[PDB]
């Protein structure tokens, strides 16, 4: 997270921290759905590019944590990666949406605690430009550095709330193929504010606060961006809601 | 994933003319002093994956 | 409830209140900012 600030204790109790675990290693953000299932970005999962395809026995999630927070933070094992069938890694990551199942569901605590995916009606209300939602994550306080990532990375998780911006100035941003999967969020250059998710953010929740019942709702996934918080350059998320019929089809499968 | 700059010529998959990525099927020609770089058709190498986040405390032996 | 809780698990009904924030009535240090921008 790029001009963010540290979170409150329990700000943030569905965030999820992607872990590989050899060598030990954040690999990305994720999010807590129920006491069974995580949210992620395909990408964090399969990226050809990268040679990157991990299986279960590659990885940990780690949920709970602030800052090993024992007696606050659950670490638990995977028992099933599922991946969008139509991510398209190849042009520029539509779909760009994975589960992950608990190998055991888990105890809620003051630390953890699903958020709440948007229906219909959330997307219709909330889904405007100009309205702020919030990422959350672990990774680099800034796109570069000058001796090493070291010295761009957090102690505690960060937050920062960001504007949804408007399809065309999106769209206008890059050129880069935006579809209607994906949505755009940060500051206009010469707007008062600053912000942008960075490496190692990625696969984690952009929520937004209803103000109709006090909820909170994953409107998104932290899914690419062109540097961080690059002026005349923004943040592009999966766009949950649009992906919901995928999520319901997985977990609703049989013996899921 | 997060675009950052193409660091020799060939690669792709980074940000190659300004803040646009050079896409695949593509390859970026690195200008050298006061020359632009350009992102020319061809075949490139995707940037490699920075080194991660690997400074945590080290969790029980048990999950592995 | 959207999923079955059979196969989703328990969380759908409670999802979205923080234990540290809504339960408690407590508002966390910059939610403030993100109704005044559905406001103002
Ligand atoms: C992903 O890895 C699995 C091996 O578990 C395989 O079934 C699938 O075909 C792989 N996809 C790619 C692009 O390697
Ligand atoms: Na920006």
């Amino acid at each position: 997270i790029v001009e963010g600030q540290d979170a409150e204790v329990g700000l943030s109790p569905w965030q999820v921290m992607l872990f590989r675990k050899s060598p030990q290693e954040l690999l990305c953000g994720a999010s807590l759905i129920s006491d069974r299932w995580v949210l992620t970005a395909a990408h964090c999962l399969l990226y050809p590019p990268w040679d990157k395809n991990f299986t279960v026995d590659d990885l940990l999630v780690r949920i709970g944590k602030h800052s090993y927070e024992r007696k606050v933070e659950k670490i638990s094992m995977l028992d099933k990666i599922y991946i969008h069938p139509r991510y398209n890694w190849k042009e520029n990551l539509d779909r760009d949406i994975a589960l992950l199942k608990l190998k055991r569901p888990i105890e809620l605590s003051d630390y953890i605690h699903p958020v709440c995916l948007p229906d219909k009606q959330t997307a219709a209300k909330l889904l405007h430009a100009g309205f702020k939602g919030r990422v959350t994550g672990w990774g680099n306080r800034r796109e570069t550095w000058t001796t090493s990532v070291a010295e761009v990375q957090p102690s505690v998780l960060q937050v920062v709330n960001l504007p949804l911006v408007e399809r065309p100035v999106c769209k206008a941003s890059t050129r880069i193929r935006i579809t209607d999967n994906m949505f755009c969020a940060g500051y206009k250059p010469g707007e008062g504010k600053r912000g942008d998710a960075c490496e190692g953010d990625s696969g984690g929740p952009f929520v937004m606060k209803s103000p109709y019942n006090n909820r909170w709702y994953q409107m998104g996934i932290v899914s690419w961006g062109e540097g961080c918080d690059r002026d005349g350059k923004y943040g592009f998320y999966t766009h949950v809601f649009r992906l919901k019929k995928w999520i319901q089809k997985v977990i609703d499968r049989l013996g899921s | 994933v997060v675009y950052t700059d193409x660091t020799e010529s060939g690669q792709n998959l980074x940000l190659c003319e300004g803040s646009n990525v050079c896409g695949q099927g593509n390859k970026c020609i690195l200008g050298s002093d006061g020359e632009k770089n350009q992102c020319v058709t061809g075949e490139g190498t995707p940037k490699p994956q920075s080194h991660n986040d690997g400074d945590f405390e080290e969790i029980p032996e048990e999950y592995l | 409830p959207f999923f079955n809780e059979k196969t989703f698990g328990a969380g759908e009904a409670d999802c979205g209140l923080r234990p540290l924030f809504e339960k408690k009535q407590v508002q966390d240090q910059t939610e403030k900012e993100l109704f005044e921008s559905y406001i103002e």
